[PDB]
């Protein structure tokens, strides 16, 4: 489609990865480990896939609380215009699909 | 009695100050049968006491790569997982570096593999001890692993069921082994295996597998009546 | 009976059909720092009691009355940590709304969105509700507005209300006092007096804080202004 | 003990939680099946009226394909999902295979979906059971049963949910090739088996008639009542 | 997939949109066209403030003190300055202090770097924050330099020639805005002097 | 039971989920919403539960949230749950109106949120959305309808029904004094006041302690129309005039 | 000096003091709750037979349960839970399909049971409540196997599993000999299934499916069963 | 958590009590006190200060390795009181977050905003069922362009606030009261005066007329906005001057 | 014990007091509830019957037919020892068998020598449940405790069950211990158990019954690393034979130990969960 397609698709991946690299190299192995364990715990707390979820704990742990991007303000996913079956959506998240 | 509260997780300590579910995995070695493992300067022998005749063929001794294999005493799901892991380690050592994998190193890889579970919730200790016998540049090897993530280097050992009998034999003749042949070292291993057996029972080329690697020798699992020739020479339970 | 199993978990209903972790997060609210919202003719007042009344405190640091956009702010009783992260979010959603609709977020709209955060945090398991309630006021469409969002995420428009401590006493005094036509020059005094009902000490620019909405928009009253209102009452 | 988790066994060797979803089936509304001579019929009782309730919105016989239909008799919302999803998978098959979709195929899907909900205790098995009748490409009449446990099974006469055994036992007798030969007789049979199930006849009954040529096409309560009066005239003759 | 959908730029038309391009181009046919600033823009530093010149205006808002000219695409200059405005309002709201021109600059640069100048925001970013009168040269590709003066867009060369000829290290306010006006005058269209102190 | 009453994944010996039955009890303790499907339209009469003297109304309706042009719903149960559920009802309808350009037929929309609420039982770690909603509807298929949904997903269709407080009581009063086929919206609005007034003991249905919304059809357009203070004041004073006339008759 | 209620037997992860995972052995009791499946590997093939335990004359005996085909040469006989059998049948069948779509070879019986013990041994959040019995005649030659809750496999010459696992494996112990023919295996499986079954063996209440080096895995018909179980 | 929440009101952090209390944050305040030291900060005209009594019980333990004074950046210090591991971890987190702020913007984190960040990280620990508070009390000092000295403290429970004197740890509340009356009669304290107040507050409430190696004085001045702690000689000279006058 | 992230979960009890509170309830003493646990009561009983009368037996075996010894065995290896040593010789005609179900279980057959109806035997290879153990003492013993009856209880235990200062692996793979009654005036033969060490279940039930009605009884407890048919375990039940308790019952040890050879080679189909 476009170069930016994938640069934006994996934007967050290929940033927090770089954060963990920096912390490994300066602070130590512990510093990524600690941040990772917090993030995964607070993104085991959201709604089922099929309802649009407000993950205040994960956002403020990243420092996104006080920062907007195009991610937020384009292609509004909270008024998603294409949703599936509740049960089948949840199965996909579980990895039964 | 108080250990009640703290024995049912692998990621909880007790007031007493010990994780009991790792000690229970180290009791689950004993639910599997008596493997012996003993080495010389030329060869590293294993033997296995195979607990129907038609059903449950029971493959106690397993071959990992040319230079290396194991025998199994305890949980068999875990035995499989651990062996298969080692096969991959050695495959990759001979794919990238195009050499064998040190036995010490491969037992250390299994060590850390088996520590993750014990220090993790939703996990349990691999409930099996191995006798990990390879040959390197170094010379022959035996390496006991425990169901607990800790492990040993050995020149002789037995793990499994009523296996103290074997351990005792292997201390009595520990010195012989260093300077034995292939077949001498094997009969020594089999006499440890026979010390474990009741006196009413015997080896009778039936409950005998023999897993020998060495200098030019590759890890070869003698079973059924490929163990007959080794047991030819062995004589006189007395 | 004790029925304590039901009163630990926030995902359970009780035998009779109660959600009890909600009620205990509203108990955290109901042991809060007295606030009073009085939506008056010429804007709203959010006159509140400060959880510090100390010789040792930096006046410029902490604010009970925070703006979200120009024209909106809010005040709280219950939890400070919780309040602060909820209003970081509030500000985000106001600016998202102004990048989508280019309209300063209506007080009602913002209230819905911050109460939809509250909705999620009672819904899910392995979290707690927020132990804080929000008097989100502000001025739109030539009109004053006051609301009251909850731990649960139920929100309701108000002419006059109170939360925190002696807060039912607050609303009793304020039912006797508040007039529909009461304008904001007189509502700040009324809110100061509703605090006097739910106060413990001597009341000063230090020991309370006030902040008001208007035609103009939302602000906090300067220590000077607050003590001048206390001197005028 | 082992009825406080979906995914645990017992010394006696049971998943009791899965059998409790089958007790939720057992608290059903009698759904009856027959698989006759180029006919299938699904009589199922209406159970309750509630004077001022639309009946369209609450029906016990749902159609899955041109040549598949079913009669559910457990929980209602659980069954709604199962049936919605049986139509999803029916359409997937139909599109890809280019076939008027087998009955067996989608009984196996319904079964495997309930098996997918049997294999977590952070999920629950749909506590519903369906008599998925119909025909094949060629036109072979079918009747099946699907279970919360998540097995499919093939049948000729069936009777599930409320008073399951009662009405199955009626069919053990009254299901015969001279009550099957014609489509009249198979309609009569399910009605007369529901005249064991429930007191009222042509009143609380809701009866599907799919043929080799035709599809579900739910009957009128006047049509069923005619056949209730036909078997009543047979009872007057006997 | 049965995966919750997310927000941002959607890259789905792209290849089919490029099939439209290919067809229409080939036959000799028009497709709707991107709308631009095509503005002369300008900026200066003086003793204790900034001026931002433009022609008709290109000068957009960031913060009470920070303003930001727009050359390049009009869509994209306006979009970036508005989003960065909102970001620095959020920053300021929590901080307690009016936001900085270093903050504006870092953010703009980093955002325009992520999207690799496929979005046309060649901006002259001038504010007078606590640390004093700052001017930058934000570029579409997420580059920038911190310059005493800079011009971009439609006659930038003529404007920059005026600037560099008729600049003094520490100006007065009125001679500073005089410079940006005569620089705009060279590139050109009403002179657009957004003066800052 | 004391067990099988926790996770909403855990069945009983009987085959009962007591969690979901306690979500039904949470409807039990909510605003009486009394719907009566009529000939001319379909009305949504109510108890306007929260009527404090300091409490303000800056909204169009209290418990009654409208879905598209052609549908509206009511709310009895957990208020926060209901807020997100009623936002979701609008969004469901609009996705069908984006793909097929038709205002969602009524059964579809009810069923869609029932699948949501059936997931919120199926999957343990979620709470059974403790709301029932009474959906006044028109569609091209089934003229006018009244519906219900439950926390379970168990949903129905009705000629008259209730949710909330004294709900079974109210349905009994409807089963006495409803006449399917004769019931114009006029006589349904009369029955609605009557049954509310008979089931709950609120002075003489104080007009700010009741609310109605009438989904009718006028010049082939669906008209979801809240009854004014004035207009439920007219319905209740006329109900009371008839009560007094009948008191003179007896 | 006090009695304690300590449970290691609710959790499949939890070890007894002796070092026992009870839930796996409680799933062995669930294999024993299922239906008897007798396989006999020979020199001239491997047979699988298995009881259908048909209960009513309303349930369709014409339909085939309890036995499956996975490729040409290999199938298995399921026994314990049919719902759990299914997901391991699918593994075997797709991974040997993939073997034929990779190497243009049909996967060896030992390697199919490897593939199946990769989908098993992964607790599905419970010890698989099925035992399969993988009888194929591969490249190497005839082969019977046995799968269990723990997830692993083991090689067999004569195995009975299910209802009367050891009731019918003791019959195999007397009956089977190394130089068995596939005909012998067929008849012996069946006649021992007959003397296990509380019902009388006809062709309707048994699935047999058997493979030889020559004649690839097929499902013994009504008539073939009838003939053998007339003789036996 | 993976293991989950804990039946009982004071047994998990995501269970509210009948009264509406979270009790494991109150036990994270008991973990401040478990520390076993007191800290006192004193704000002034020119300086912000952070002093703490010293302990190194083992002769062998090299006394150079054992401090409660750390810095986060050049310009901004803290002193800690509470559990060693957790306090080192919160110091390390403040460094990551100060660097994150500076990377994002290109000017360094304010004292109050770093305290706010650490308090929001604490808010998340206390709302989530997996994580627990770091039982440590960070007392940031540093000079601000506009606002000058900034004595701010952040909590395990995760409440941040500004102050003109702070006291935390064991004698926390006793020293808070000492400082109330000092500050009531404040003399726009310069470097000397702020350090005097702080040292002698700890030397009153613990009653330990200190040696230089029985306190640790961290301090920052408008003069030297680099946070910089005293030498044995300097902190001795302070105590000597407090003994002389 | 959490099926989702952060499920409010409680600890396992030592006292089962919540289970005692469930007792209190009886499922709110509901008619269907109390009916179905009485269906479980008639599921989970004992039912002493012999298959010579092919009836059921009512009151007693030991007060019904004469008792002089009564030789108990509680476990595979305990009943293997009575199969091996005692009953290599004699008739030991069956008079009784406790017919029971519990989740875990397996035969509970009673005998008495033809020569000496006096001397008695039990082989409990099954498990009898905590509720069924007093029902079992209300079958074979019945009522009228004699105190004229040497109750030679044998039991197979796990090495791990034994409390000691060394580890459960450090213990010798086999041993056996005793616990014998006030009355019982013959040798413990093995060492008696330690103070921390206790027993429970049916063997305990028998010795405790015996003690309260002061009867000679002894509880031999074969703390072996195996719980399955083993030559070493049954030759660690050996010592019993060379005491009074089992002296006139054992015969011909050559015959016995060749029969034990048979017991071992009976074999299992042993599951593939260890190798």
């Amino acid at each position: 489609s476009h170069p930016l397609e994938l640069s934006e698709k994996n934007f967050q991946l290929n940033q927090d990865k770089m954060n963990f690299s920096t912390l490994r190299n300066i602070q130590g192995l512990f510093a990524p480990l600690k941040l990772q364990m917090e993030f995964k715990a607070v993104q085991q707390v959201q709604r089922l896939p099929f309802l649009s979820s407000s993950n205040l704990s994960l956002d403020v742990l990243r420092g996104n609380d006080e920062t907007i991007g195009f991610e937020d303000i384009l292609n509004d996913p909270s008024q998603s215009e294409v949703m599936g079956e509740p049960h089948l959506m949840v199965e996909y998240k579980l990895g039964l699909l | 009695m108080f250990r009640n509260q703290y024995d049912n997780d692998v990621t909880v300590w007790s007031p007493q100050g010990r994780i009991h579910q790792i000690e229970y995995a180290m009791e689950a070695v004993k639910q599997g049968s008596a493997t012996v493992g003993l080495k010389s300067k030329t060869h590293a022998v294993l033997v296995a006491l195979k607990r129907s005749e038609l059903a449950a063929h029971q493959k106690k001794i397993l071959h990992v790569d040319n230079h290396i294999g194991i025998s199994i005493a305890g949980l068999t799901a875990d035995a499989r997982l651990l062996c298969n892991f080692m096969r991959q380690e050695c495959l990759d050592s001979r794919f990238v570096f195009d050499r064998p994998l040190p036995v010490s190193r491969l037992v250390s890889l299994i060590g850390s593999k088996t520590q993750i579970p014990t220090q993790r919730y939703g996990r349990r200790p691999y409930g099996v001890g191995l006798l990990i016998a390879g040959y390197d540049d170094m010379g022959p090897h035996i390496f006991q692993t425990c169901p607990s993530a800790n492990y040993f280097d050995c020149r002789a050992m037995s793990i499994g069921a009523r296996s103290q009998s074997a351990r005792t034999y292997l201390e009595r003749h520990m010195s012989e082994f260093m300077e034995c042949n292939l077949n001498e070292l094997v009969k020594h291993g089999l006499r440890a295996l026979r010390e474990t057996l009741p006196a009413e029972q015997d080896l009778t080329t039936k409950n005998v597998s023999i897993g020998i690697v060495g200098k030019d020798l590759e890890f070869t699992i003698y079973d059924d009546d490929d163990v007959s020739p080794f047991l030819e020479g062995l004589e006189e339970r007395p | 009976m004790a029925e304590r199993g039901y009163s630990f978990s926030l995902t359970t209903f009780s035998p009779s059909g109660k959600l009890v972790q909600i009620e205990y997060a509203l108990a955290a609210v109901a042991g809060g720092a007295p606030s009073v919202g009085i939506k008056a003719a010429n804007g709203v007042v959010l006159a509140t009691e400060k959880k510090q009344k100390s010789i040792l405190y930096d006046e410029r640091s902490v604010h009970k009355v925070e703006p979200i956009t120009k024209h909106i702010g809010l005040v709280y009783s219950g939890m400070g940590p919780d309040y602060r992260v909820l209003v970081h979010r509030a500000r985000k959603l106001a600016q998202q709304y102004y990048l989508v609709y280019q309209e300063p977020i209506p007080t009602a709209q913002l209230v819905q969105r911050v109460a939809s955060v509250m909705q999620e945090y009672t819904q899910s398991g392995g979290v707690r509700p927020f132990g804080v309630s929000l008097l989100i006021c502000g001025w739109n469409e030539g009109r004053p507005y006051l609301f009251q969002s909850d731990p649960s995420g139920a929100y309701f428009a108000w002419k006059a209300t109170a939360m925190g401590k002696n807060y039912v006493n607050g609303k009793t005094f304020l039912e006797k006092r508040y007039n529909e036509d009461l304008e904001l020059e007189d509502a700040i005094h009324t809110a100061i007096l509703t605090l006097k009902e739910s106060f413990e000490g001597q009341m000063t620019e230090d020991n309370i804080e006030v902040g008001i909405c208007n035609e103009a928009g939302f602000r906090r009253l300067t220590p000077t202004e607050v003590k001048d209102y206390l001197a005028a009452i | 003990s082992y009825d406080r988790a979906i995914t645990v066994f017992s010394p006696d060797g049971h998943l009791f939680q899965v059998e409790y979803a089958q007790e939720a089936v057992k608290k059903g509304s009698t759904a009856v099946g027959v698989r006759g001579r180029d006919i299938v019929v699904l009589g199922v009782e209406k159970k309750s009226v509630a004077k001022l309730q639309d009946e369209r919105t609450v029906r016990k016989i749902c159609a899955l394909d041109d040549n598949v239909c079913m009669a559910f008799a457990g929980l209602t919302a659980d069954a709604r999902i199962v049936i919605n999803r049986a139509r999803v998978e029916c359409q997937s098959h139909r599109l890809t295979v280019e076939d008027p979709v087998t009955v067996e195929y989608i009984t196996r899907y319904i079964a495997s979906l309930k098996q997918r909900y049997t294999q977590s205790n952070g999920r629950r098995p749909f506590g519903i059971s369906a008599l998925i009748v119909g025909f094949d490409f060629d036109g072979t009449p079918r009747l099946y049963q699907t279970d919360p446990s998540g097995t499919y099974h093939a049948w000729k006469a069936n009777a599930i949910g409320r008073g399951a055994k009662s009405v199955r036992e009626f069919l053990e007798k009254n299901y015969t090739d001279e009550a099957i030969e014609t489509d009249d007789l198979t309609i009569k049979l399910v009605i007369k088996a529901l005249l064991e199930v429930v007191q009222s006849g042509g009143k609380n009954i809701e009866l599907a008639v799919m043929r080799r040529d035709q599809s579900l096409k739910i009957l009128n309560p006047e049509e069923i009542e005619k056949y209730v009066a036909e078997i009543e005239k047979e009872k007057e003759e006997n | 997939v049965y995966a919750p959908p997310v927000g941002g730029f959607s890259f789905d038309n792209c290849r089919r949109n490029a099939v439209l391009e290919a067809d229409f181009a080939k036959r000799g046919y028009k497709l709707p066209k991107v709308r631009k600033t095509g503005t002369t823009i300008a900026g200066v530093v003086y003793k204790d403030g900034i001026v931002l010149g433009a022609d008709t205006s290109k000068i957009h808002f960031i913060s009470p003190n920070i303003y930001c000219c727009g050359a390049g695409t009009a869509a994209d200059t306006d979009m970036t300055t508005q989003l960065i405005s909102s970001n620095l309002e959020l920053h300021s709201l929590s901080t307690g202090r009016l936001p900085r021109v270093v903050t504006a600059n870092r953010m703009l640069k980093q955002m325009l770097f992520r999207y690799q100048g496929y979005i046309g925001a060649a901006l002259v970013l001038g504010g007078v924050d606590v640390t004093g009168p700052h001017l930058y040269s934000i570029y579409p590709h997420g580059s920038t330099d911190k310059l005493p003066y800079v011009t971009m867009g439609s006659g930038s060369l003529a404007a920059m020639a005026v600037f560099e000829d008729k600049f003094r290290p520490d100006m007065e306010e009125e001679e500073a805005k005089n410079l940006v006006s005569e620089a705009i005058a060279a590139g050109i269209s009403n002179i657009d002097l957004c003066v800052i102190s | 039971s004391r067990r099988y009453d926790s996770r909403t994944t855990i069945f009983s010996p009987e085959g009962r989920l007591y969690q979901v039955e306690y979500a039904m009890e949470a409807i039990g303790h909510a605003g009486t919403c009394l719907g009566i499907l009529a000939n001319d339209g379909v009305l949504l009469a109510a108890e306007r539960r929260n009527i404090h003297k300091l409490l303000d109304e800056v909204f169009f309706s209290e418990k009654i949230y409208k879905l598209n042009e052609d549908m509206a719903c009511s709310v009895a149960g957990i208020t926060s749950d209901a807020n997100v559920l009623t936002n979701e009802l609008r969004l469901i309808a609009q996705r069908y109106l984006l793909q097929y350009q038709e205002p969602i037929p009524c059964e579809q929309l009810v069923t869609a949120l029932c699948d949501i609420k059936q997931a919120y039982t199926q999957f343990g770690g979620k709470r059974p959305f403790g709301v029932s909603l009474l959906y006044i509807g028109w569609d091209k298929h089934y003229g006018f309808q009244l519906y219900q949904s439950d926390p379970s997903g168990n949903y129905g269709g009705w000629k008259a029904t209730c949710i909330g407080n004294n709900s079974a009581a109210a349905v009994s009063m409807l089963k006495q004094d409803y006449k399917e086929g004769e019931m114009t919206l006029k006589s349904a609005l009369a029955l609605a006041i009557k049954v509310l007034n008979k089931t709950m003991d609120v002075s003489k249905l104080s007009a700010e302690k009741v609310e109605i919304a009438t989904l009718t059809r006028e010049n082939g357009k669906t008209v979801i129309r809240v009854l004014k203070q004035k207009e439920v004041e007219q319905l209740i004073k006329k109900h009371e005039e008839e009560e007094a006339k009948a008191e003179r008759e007896k | 000096m006090f009695l304690t209620r300590s449970e290691y037997d609710r959790g499949v992860n939890t070890f007894s003091p002796e070092g026992r995972l009870f839930q796996v052995e409680y799933a062995i009791e669930a294999i024993k709750l299922g239906s008897t499946a007798i396989g006999i590997q020979t020199s001239e093939g491997v047979c699988l037979a298995v009881e259908k335990r048909i209960t009513s004359p309303l349930m369709e005996p014409s339909s085939i349960e309890k036995i499956v085909e996975i490729d040409a040469h290999i199938g298995c006989a399921m026994s314990g839970l049919i719902a759990d059998a299914k997901t391991l049948i699918d593994k075997a069948r797709v991974e040997t399909q993939n073997h034929w779509f990779t190497y243009n070879e049909t996967m060896t019986v030992e390697s199919v049971t490897q593939a199946v013990s990769n989908l098993a041994l992964q607790f599905m959040s419970r010890p698989f409540g099925v035992a399969l019995l993988f009888g194929g005649v591969d490249e190497k030659g005839p082969q019977l196997f046995h799968m269990d809750p723990s997830g692993t496999f083991v090689q067999c010459d004569a195995r009975a599993i299910g209802s009367a696992s050891e009731g019918a494996q003791s019959s195999l112990q007397e009956v089977y000999h190394k130089s068995m023919t596939l005909k012998e295996a067929i008849k012996s499986s069946l006649i021992i299934l007959k003397q296990v079954m509380e019902e009388k063996l006809n062709a309707t209440n048994i699935e047999l499916a058997t493979v030889q080096p020559g004649q690839n895995f097929h499902m013994f018909t009504k008539e073939e069963l009838e003939e053998v179980i007339k003789d036996i | 958590m993976s293991r989950g929440s804990s039946a009982g009101f004071d047994r998990h952090i995501t269970i509210f009590s009948p009264e509406g209390r979270l009790y494991q944050v109150e036990y994270a305040f008991k973990a401040i006190n478990q520390g076993g030291l007191t800290s006192v900060a004193v704000r002034g005209k020119d300086c912000a200060v952070i002093v703490t009594q010293k302990k190194v019980p083992d002769k062998l333990l090299d006394s150079s390795t054992v401090t409660h004074l750390f810095k986060i950046t050049e310009n901004i210090g803290c002193v800690m009181t509470g559990m060693t591991a957790d306090s080192r971890s919160q110091v390390q987190r403040a460094r990551y977050e100060a660097a994150n702020w500076k990377y994002k913007y290109g000017y360094e984190i304010p004292v109050d905003m770093l305290c706010k960040r650490i308090a929001d990280i604490s808010q998340v620990y206390t709302q989530n069922a997996e994580m627990r508070p770091l039982g440590c009390c960070m007392i940031l000092i540093g000079i601000d362009e506009e606002q000058g000295p900034q004595v701010y403290k952040c909590d395990p429970a995760g409440y941040y606030c500004g102050f003109k004197a702070t006291a935390a740890g064991v004698k926390q509340t006793e020293s808070t009261s000492f400082l109330e009356k000092k500050v009531k009669k404040k003399f726009d304290w310069t470097f000397e005066q702020t350090v005097e107040t702080a040292i002698t507050c700890l030397s009153t409430v613990l009653s330990i007329d200190f040696k230089p190696s029985e306190i640790e004085v961290g301090v920052v001045t408008v003069e030297n906005p680099k946070f910089r702690i005293l030498t044995e000689a300097e902190i001795d000279a302070h105590l000597v001057a407090l003994a002389e006058r | 014990a959490a099926t989702f992230f952060g499920e409010v979960v409680k600890a396992p009890c030592r006292a089962g007091t919540e289970d005692e509170e469930e007792e209190e309830e009886g499922r709110r003493e509901t008619p269907e509830d109390r009916e179905v646990r009485l269906q479980l009561a008639r599921k989970r009983e004992v039912r002493l019957l012999r298959r010579q009368t092919k009836t059921s037996l009512e009151v007693s075996l030991l007060e019904k037919y004469p008792c002089s010894k009564f030789i108990i065995a509680i476990g595979n290896n305990a009943v293997a020892f009575l199969s091996s040593f005692v009953m290599n010789s004699g008739v030991w005609e069956e008079v009784g068998c406790a017919k029971l179900w519990n989740e875990w279980c397996a035969f509970c057959v009673f005998y008495h020598l033809k020569s000496n109806p006096s001397v008695f035997l039990c082989q409990c290879s099954c498990y009898v449940a905590e509720d069924q153990q007093y029902q079992w003492l209300e079958k074979v013993f019945g009522s009228c405790p004699r105190k004229n009856m040497q109750i030679t209880i044998l039991t197979c235990r796990h090495v791990t069950d034994y409390k000691t200062s060394e580890s459960t692996g450090s213990l010798p793979s086999p041993f056996l211990r005793a616990l014998k009654t006030q009355n019982f005036k013959d040798s413990a033969c093995c060492p008696l158990l330690e103070q921390p060490n206790i027993v429970h279940d049916l063997p305990a039930a028998v010795l405790s019954y015996c003690q309260v009605w002061k009867i000679p009884a002894i509880l031999y407890l074969c703390y072996t690393d195996v719980m399955k048919l083993d030559l070493i375990t049954v030759e660690a039940f050996k010592p019993i034979l060379s005491t009074r308790s089992l002296k006139g019952l054992v015969k011909n040890i050559p015959q016995s130990t060749e029969i034990l050879k048979k017991l071992m080679t009976t074999n299992e189909i042993q599951s593939n969960i260890y190798t």
